[PDB]
């Protein structure tokens, strides 16, 4: 990080495979659209 | 002081060959340096040097204190913010100051929602009983107010306690009259304070309270008056209505300590965009001073990108601030009566918060009376002429003696332009007692806080819109908003939009001409000043006169030494070719192309080799074409371009629509489309021009004619000279031209015979005695001759005049270096 | 298309609760029998107005008196409280004032008893709504007996405010002064400062707020209206907070007529109709018998700008207006009255006298 | 050179000398041209007073005479106006006498005039030579009405308010109409009436 | 005939018949004044707009205080459904001709 | 027969679109036109000069060219968009988008409209008119009546 | 009908707040229906007003030439 930045991942909250914030959990949508609903009380 | 300055001060006195550079906050700079910038080694807060760093130069962004303390533990972990400094709350989930040692009472199970800033701790730490009983004035965000003010008991010189006196006697502070009648022997004392609240050096200014409900005394009108006076007195001292900023304290300290990295700043106060350490690399810097992660060694491409998105959508300036401030005269009189800086900050010192300006503008209702209320009198006007020095000012820590010893009867490295400050302070005075000012506050208060945090930032964004469809800007390398933007036929460089052809940028000559013309409107009638004259293209005219003294000028309008003759006498001064020669000589030996000019001064035909026209402009041993052969190569190249277009289309290499986009000047770039000659074709159409239309029409005609199953090239003689009679070669209307293709005044019988270059010239010289020169150097009326033409049309070999005879080449009436050279003989050389 | 309202909140919130508006005593039905104190019920009517595609129900109390009908011997004297009682049928626009150049025979709905103010209050709205006392004398043609000339329901609805549209007597009837101690005055300016105390007192009964009135006035009658910005009331009971003057100002040349001009400007009238202009008491007591038709065929004759051009306007009388408006405006402000002033290019001293010229023909 | 220069007295004196030398005419001119004689800045007072004196002395009388020469017909009239040119001070000659006499072509002033200026001067020299020869700048011979080719025709000055044309001695040499209708209307009608 | 009057080519309809909307270099005008629209296309003045402009220009002759009929046109250019002159309004057909009947007085729903 | 909008203007039993679907057929037609251009270019029966010359409004008539564009002749922003889509496609899809509104099942505008790619999901009224950002929780906006009721 | 509905809001904001741009006297949210109506300041540099035309554009100097004649010159002539 001292330079302004083994497995290194630079995940940006809003190559380059989309994901989502942990606790939401992605959807069958693989890689494109809308995805990663908020996980319900279940 | 702090762990640094004690070491720093000691080194300076002792002269040890290293001074531990430490910024404001009295904390060691992460990257120290040696006595002459030889080897900058980076250290930690204690002052030890990291073993793995001694490199010459500047270490590449050494690790910050937080991590340099974090990684120590590994051989609780502090959570270092992205900037490398401690997070405001560590995690038992307590929170910490901006040094590492936790604030006292903050140990908690969960994260505190918000725990104090650097000031609120000092205030609370004052009630608990460690420090003099005068609470520092805290900014609402929690930081120290820039201008601290602590009263003083004039008898015995002990600070006048205020956590107690204000607590028990809050009514005494309602006004200055009340205060004096309760604590007569008190004389205020205002000073600037750094980020840590520590008193700055030799900036205290002991006011006088003799002649001039809230809480905390940081909101009472006493303070706000008692610091509006201090800032006013500072405008004279320093030239800016504010205390020295975080940058300037470091720069003054750097200049005073003469260490290698002296930070660079501009009177705005913010850190300069790029600070260049002397004796090593430079680098850009942010507002806080943190080096950008790598820059060791402007807004077009974003705007370009956004405009494209508006195209991608398919079918189907600040907001409301230009037409409330700038349109109506609530702003225009504000600047006129110095600088935006002295006007930016003259409304942070006044009205520190928007919730105050609202109060101020409802308890005044009188523009003239405003300056009386804010400063408790006519203060600042009394400050311009130094009427204060005896009235309010007093022995503090600024040494007005030394300040006046350089004057007639700077503070933090500020050169004191005393006349400008008196002008600037006066400017505020009239600006403040101005009816339009009250309206400005009424509007500046309204603007949403998100776009303007405080009234000071309200004022920039309205300065920035002083002037202020489907268009995409062009872009050069590294942003660099391109000079001439074209769209839908329009092309504008930015007060000149011209249809069709690509416009010409205003040369330096034209810019100077316009500036001096505008400055002429101010001058009284009957008086004049220098307005340099520019040629058609835009170059400075060879001779520039001012008043009975004319001096020939070089390329960029700089007088040439010598040749400063008086007006009204022939001045022969360097030809444009020789000026370009000397200019290129200087330019090409100053970086460690040569135009060579004929002895007469005109551009030599061959330049390098290659050949150019008499103006010296580049023209695509190489023999050079004649007057019409070049005008024929132009047409040949045009037909070649048309066939290139047709055979590009026959290759299906170009989208049908792009050629349209060019007409609208939206040629898109291959930086953003790196898939791909594509650019080369689009250069022809981009600048929508008569040539482009003609080329497109020719290409389309060709495509639709010769796919299934013209251009007038001029007729020329054997020597490249224009034929007298030009025919269109098909259903010809055979007009006839002069010796340079310029037409001189129908499917008629007997295609006209028109005179050659000399029969026309001889007929002219016979009819009206418009003779021709023989020597070209101030000919006497005898050196003139009427050309003698032999029968077929060419110039006679030998041309005579009352002063003598000379041999000329039959092609053109231009002498030759000498019986008499004949056509084939002159062509031999 | 459609009017889309929505609340302004200082910051986001999870649950937002709004309390519905409770109609004041009288409203809610379609015959809003408003009880106004010391008089009784003042029952008007309701009408639904369309602006976009969406309708807003607006209550309309047309023809609410604010002064006794200036008929007969109450002609050239200041107005006074009507002292009515019981139930007023404020459901039909009433007769409009006499104006110069009324076509003969007198058309329907023009009479001296023209001191009536229409009130247009939207159905239910905020507790303390604002008011707009628009002083407008309807023209000869506008108005069909069912609808008022200037409806004002549409400004009331798209502003959520009350719109009082007071009329007032203008011409000789309003302003026949003589600069003297016996007949000087501006009766039409005294009875449009009585339509503002009415709005001061009995507008709480409707949804209005006495502290937010807004005195407006149109072409020409905004020179009369703007004289309130310079007259000194008691200064404890301001009659308006703002002022929307459309086409005039207190500073216009004819904003007030000089006494010596007024004294003779009525002697012409008195001679013209046939009265003996010997002394005011004997002169005015004769005009008080002349029918309005004969007395308004006279002013239109004197008022044409090709001969006399006798304009009637607010004299200075010491009691109500004491100093010329130019001299009053030199003094320092005492109360901050906003102002939305303006004009139109179609205006013009010959355009306002359009009715007079058609009469002269 | 003699030392005495502008002063508070001069401001109210100059205006009086230039425009008066009357009391009502001065008020009218002071309003119309906004000559704030009290304002103590020659930079602006003088700049607004040269305009008044130019209108009064220099540019309206040369329209009054053109109109009176055309109306009570005394012969052709051709009016020209040479717009303000900021370039050539240090020549005590204005842009219509240093174009009508070929100042650009002088050997002394070589390199001081752009080729645009030299071409414009040649066109204007042709206009003035045509006038000197035939009496009508368009036609160089008084017995041949061939239309001019060098520049646009110079229209005869007819005093009708609908169109009273003149030639603007600029680079394009365009015909224009109504040289100064407002200001010379002021001087010729209102002030002249106010004299009585 | 000289009354009134670069690389431009005019369009042509069948049998000469100078085409209505001539475009060139981002301009398009239908010449007649008040037609140059930079970008897009212009709309040829409808019959209504021609009668409006003519009557507006004729209005300048009328003495101040007097008025005459100046038919008002919609945004596209059609005649308004109702045309009023003086307290007497008549509903008009497409080309601004009063419809028989429907000549009510001003100020009453029609 | 055919169907027109409530202004009577021609609209290309013929039951036909609602408020949005018509606004969607325009976008569908537009992409169809853009693809028509790319395939004409791929077939190469038009020269570049033709497109430019039309851009300047100088189209050529087959009457004076008997051997054998309405999109481009009118130099309108729609033509600019169409050409830009054409050229962007060609290069992109030779070697190797348009916002069409989301609609309900009955042809009425869906309350919440999303750009479908890096969407800034604004929401529209019952006729597609936007009513007042890559934000989380793509906003829920009222249907046609929940907007009328909230106003009423 | 659409221009009238932008001017019934300038005249209703004024009746409510005293400043046609803002409908509430305790909320300075800028207006969106039409362009801001600038406060009239008498300085000759800019004394803006609102041209009640279709676009509702602000202008300046309503009648400088004509109302300087009556206000400045003629008023002097009155003396
Ligand atoms: C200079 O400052 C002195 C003292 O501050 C001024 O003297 C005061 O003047 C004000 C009004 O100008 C009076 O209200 C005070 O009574 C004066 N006080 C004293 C002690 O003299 C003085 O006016 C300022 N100006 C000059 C020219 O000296
Ligand atoms: C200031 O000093 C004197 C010294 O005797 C002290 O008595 C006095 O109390 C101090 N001032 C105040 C206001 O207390
Ligand atoms: C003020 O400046 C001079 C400069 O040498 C210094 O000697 C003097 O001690 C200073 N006076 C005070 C009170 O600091
Ligand atoms: C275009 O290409 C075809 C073959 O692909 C050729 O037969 C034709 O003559 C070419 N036309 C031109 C004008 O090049
Ligand atoms: C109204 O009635 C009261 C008696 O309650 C009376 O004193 C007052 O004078 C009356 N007003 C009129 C106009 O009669
Ligand atoms: C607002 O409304 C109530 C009646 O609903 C009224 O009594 C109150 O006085 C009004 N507000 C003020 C400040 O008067
Ligand atoms: C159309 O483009 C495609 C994609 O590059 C290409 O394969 C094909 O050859 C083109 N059509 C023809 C007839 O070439």
């Amino acid at each position: 990080t001292a330079r302004g930045f083994v497995n290194i991942t630079w995940k940006l909250q809003l190559r380059t495979q989309f994901g989502c914030l942990e606790g939401f959990g992605r959807v069958v949508a693989a890689s494109d659209a809308l995805g990663c609903v908020k996980c319900p009380e279940g | 002081l702090r762990p640094c300055e004690l070491q720093r001060e000691r080194a300076f006195l002792k002269r040890e060959d290293y001074v531990p550079q430490c910024a404001e906050d009295g904390s060691f700079q992460t990257v120290q340096c040696g006595k002459d910038g030889a080897s900058c080694w980076c250290v930690d807060a204690d002052g030890r040097e990291v073993p793995g760093s001694r490199q010459p130069g500047r270490p590449a962004a050494c690790l910050s204190f937080c991590q340099l303390q974090k990684q120590q533990i590994l051989l609780y972990l502090p959570q270092c913010q992205d900037s490398g400094d401690y997070s405001p709350v560590q995690c038992q989930c307590w929170c910490v100051d901006a040094e590492g040692m936790e604030v006292y009472g903050t140990r908690q199970q969960g994260r505190p929602a918000r725990c104090p800033r650097s000031c609120e701790i000092r205030n609370r730490r004052l009630l608990h009983g460690v420090g003099d009983r005068s609470p520092p004035q805290c900014s609402p965000d929690g930081a120290f107010r820039p201008v601290q003010c602590k009263f003083v008991n004039t008898t015995d010189m002990m600070i006048f306690d205020l956590v107690h006196s204000y607590s028990r006697f809050p009514d005494a502070f309602v006004t200055f009259s009340s205060f004096r009648s309760r604590f007569p022997e008190v004389s205020g004392y205002c000073y600037c304070a750094d980020s840590q609240g520590r008193e700055l050096a030799e900036t205290g200014l002991e006011l006088l309270l003799d002649e001039i409900l809230a809480s905390t005394f940081a909101e009472t009108t006493l303070y706000r008056i008692l610091q509006r006076r201090f800032l006013a007195v500072q405008l004279v001292i320093s030239g800016r209505f504010r205390c020295p900023t975080k940058c300037e304290v470091e720069r003054f300290a750097a200049t005073s300590f003469r260490h290698p990295y002296v930070p660079s700043c501009h009177p705005d106060g913010e850190y300069q965009a790029a600070q260049c350490q002397q004796g090593g690399p430079c680098w850009c810097v942010d507002s806080r001073g943190q080096e950008i992660p790598g820059t060791r060694q402007q807004s077009c491409p974003s705007e370009r990108r956004r405009a494209f998105s508006r195209l991608r959508f398919g079918p189907s300036c600040p907001p409301s601030i230009k037409e409330l401030f700038l349109d109506s005269g609530i702003f225009q009189p504000m600047l006129q009566g110095v600088a935006p800086e002295s006007l930016k900050e003259a409304i942070r010192g006044l009205f520190p918060s928007r919730e105050l300006a609202r109060l101020a503008l409802q308890f005044t209702t009188n523009a003239k009376r405003l300056q009386q209320n804010l400063f408790g009198g006519r203060f600042l006007v009394k400050v311009g002429q130094f009427n204060l020095s005896g009235a309010l000012g007093t022995r503090g820590t600024f040494n007005f003696s030394h300040f006046f010893q350089q004057l007639g009867l700077g503070s933090f490295g500020f050169e004191v332009n005393l006349q400008e400050n008196q002008n600037a302070l006066q400017f505020l005075s009239s600006f403040l007692e101005l009816p339009e000012f009250l309206l400005f506050l009424q509007h500046a208060i309204s603007v949403p806080e998100d776009i303007a945090r405080d009234l000071g930032d309200v004022m920039e964004m309205v300065f920035s819109s002083q002037g202020c469809s489907l268009f995409v800007p062009a872009c050069t390398a590294e942003g660099s908003y391109e000079e001439v933007q074209c769209f839908a036929g329009d092309c504008w460089c930015a007060g000149s939009r011209v249809r069709g052809g690509r416009p010409r940028c205003p040369t330096e000559c034209e810019k100077q001409r316009a500036r001096m013309q505008s400055l002429l409107g101010s001058q009284p009638a009957g008086s004049s000043l220098f307005v340099p004259a520019c040629t058609s293209k835009g170059n400075f005219l060879p001779v520039q006169c001012f008043n009975s003294e004319c001096y020939c000028v070089d390329t960029e309008g700089q007088p040439i030494p010598g040749t400063r003759s008086a007006l009204g006498e022939p001045k022969k001064c360097p030809s444009p070719c020789q000026l370009q020669a000397e200019r290129a000589f200087l330019g090409t030996v100053r970086t460690l192309y040569i135009p060579q000019c004929s002895a007469s001064g005109q551009w030599s035909p061959v330049q390098c080799c290659w050949c150019v026209d008499e103006a010296g402009q580049k023209l695509e041993v190489p023999a050079c074409p004649g007057s019409c052969e070049e005008v024929k190569l132009r047409v040949l190249q045009f037909i070649r371009e048309a066939e290139e277009i047709v055979t590009y289309s026959n290759s299906s290499r170009f989208p049908l629509g792009e050629s349209f986009l060019a007409a609208k000047g939206i040629r898109l770039t291959d930086e953003e489309l790196a898939f791909p000659s594509r650019e080369t074709f689009l250069e022809k159409f981009l600048s929508g021009s008569d040539y482009a239309i003609r080329l497109a029409a020719q290409s389309t005609f060709d495509f639709y004619q010769r796919r299934l199953v013209s251009a007038y090239l001029p007729q020329c003689d054997a020597f490249g000279g224009w034929e007298p009679v030009q025919c269109h070669a098909a259903t010809g209307h055979c007009w006839c031209v002069d010796g340079k293709g310029e037409y001189v005044p129908a499917r008629s019988r007997q295609i006209p015979q028109c005179p050659t270059s000399c029969e026309r010239l001889r007929a002219s010289g016979l009819l009206s005695s418009w003779k021709q020169a023989g020597v070209q150097a101030e000919p006497s009326p005898k050196d003139l001759f009427i050309p003698t033409c032999l029968e077929t049309g060419e110039f006679a070999r030998l041309q005579a005049s009352e002063a003598g005879t000379w041999c000329v080449d039959p092609a053109s009436g231009e002498g030759v270096p000498p019986q008499c050279p004949s056509l084939c003989e002159v062509l031999q050389s | 298309q459609a009017q889309n309202c929505r609340l302004l909140l200082h910051e986001e919130a999870t649950y937002i609760y709004r309390k519905p508006n409770i109609p004041l005593p009288g409203f809610g039905t379609s015959s809003p029998s408003v009880p106004i104190a010391t008089h009784g019920q003042l029952l008007g009517r309701s009408q639904a107005i369309q602006v976009g595609t969406s309708w807003k129900p607006v209550d309309q109390f047309l023809g609410v008196p604010y002064a006794a009908p200036p008929l007969g011997e109450k002609r050239f004297r200041a107005p006074e409280h009507l002292n009515w009682t019981g139930s007023w049928e404020a459901t039909k626009p009433r007769a409009r004032c006499w104006q110069p150049g009324i076509r003969t025979p007198t058309p329907p709905g023009v009479s001296e008893d023209c001191l009536y103010l229409n009130v247009f209050v939207p159905q239910n709205m905020a507790p303390n709504a604002s008011v707009l006392v628009f002083f407008h004398n309807a023209a000869e043609g506008k108005g069909s007996g069912d609808r008022p000339a200037v409806d004002g329901s549409f400004l009331a609805a798209v502003g959520n405010l009350i719109v009082v549209t007071a009329s007032y007597r203008t011409g000789i009837f309003g302003f026949l002064s003589s600069g003297s101690s016996e007949l000087s005055g501006n009766w039409g300016l005294l009875d449009q400062v009585v339509a503002l105390t009415w709005v001061q007192t009995h507008i709480q009964a409707f949804g209005g707020d006495p502290r937010r009135v807004t005195l407006a006035a149109d072409r020409g009658g905004a020179d009369i209206a703007s004289i309130h910005l310079v007259t000194t009331r008691a200064a404890n009971s301001r009659l308006f907070r703002r002022a929307v003057l459309m086409g005039g100002s207190a500073l216009s040349p004819a904003a007030v007529i000089r006494p010596e001009r007024a004294r003779q400007q009525a002697a012409a009238l008195a001679k013209e109709v046939g009265c003996p202009s010997s002394s005011v008491q004997e002169m005015v007591s004769c005009l008080r018998q002349e029918p309005a038709r004969i007395l308004n065929d006279a002013q239109t004759k004197l008022l044409a700008v090709s001969g006399p051009f006798h304009y009637w306007g607010p004299v200075v009388d010491g009691q109500y207006l004491r100093e010329t408006p130019a001299r009053v405006l030199q003094r320092a402000p005492r109360v901050k009255v906003d102002l939305l002033i303006g004009s139109s290019q179609d205006d013009g001293l010959i355009n306002r006298a359009k009715a007079v010229k058609q009469f002269e023909e | 050179s003699q030392g005495r220069t502008s002063s508070k007295t001069a401001f109210s004196q100059a205006l009086q000398n230039s425009l008066g030398g009357d009391a009502g005419v001065q008020a009218a001119a002071t309003w119309y041209y906004s000559l704030e004689h009290d304002s103590d800045d020659x930079a602006s007072f003088s700049r607004a007073l040269e305009q008044a004196t130019r209108d009064y002395f220099i540019i309206c009388p040369v329209i009054d005479m053109a109109s009176h020469w055309a109306r009570t017909v005394r012969g052709n009239v051709f009016m020209y106006h040479a717009p303000e040119s900021y370039s050539h001070s240090s020549l005590e000659l204005l842009t219509d006498v240093l174009y009508a006499f070929g100042l650009p072509f002088y050997p002394a002033y070589e390199g001081q005039f752009t080729l645009e200026e030299k071409s414009l001067s040649l066109k204007i020299m042709q206009y003035f030579s045509n006038f000197i020869r035939s009496g009508n700048p368009n036609y160089p011979h008084e017995f041949s009405r061939r239309a001019p080719e060098f520049a646009a025709p110079w229209p005869d000055f007819v005093p009708r308010d609908g169109a009273e044309s003149y030639k603007e001695l600029s680079v394009l040499l365009p015909n224009r109409q109504g040289l100064k209708k407002a200001d010379c209307s002021f001087w010729s009608k209102y002030i002249q009436s106010l004299k009585a | 005939s000289s009354q009134g009057c670069s690389l431009f080519v005019p369009a042509c309809t069948a049998e000469g018949s100078y085409e209505e909307v001539q475009c060139f270099a981002g301009d398009c005008w239908c010449e007649l004044a008040g037609s140059r629209v930079r970008g897009g296309r212009p709309r040829c003045p409808t019959e209504c707009e021609k009668q409006r402009a003519r009557m507006q220009s004729l209005l300048g002759s009328q003495p101040a205080g007097s008025s005459l009929f100046v038919p008002a046109c919609t945004s596209k250019g059609n005649f308004l459904p109702v045309q009023c002159f003086n307290s007497e309004c008549y509903c008009v057909d497409t080309e601004g001709q009063p419809i028989p009947g429907t000549r009510s007085a001003l100020g009453e729903p029609k």
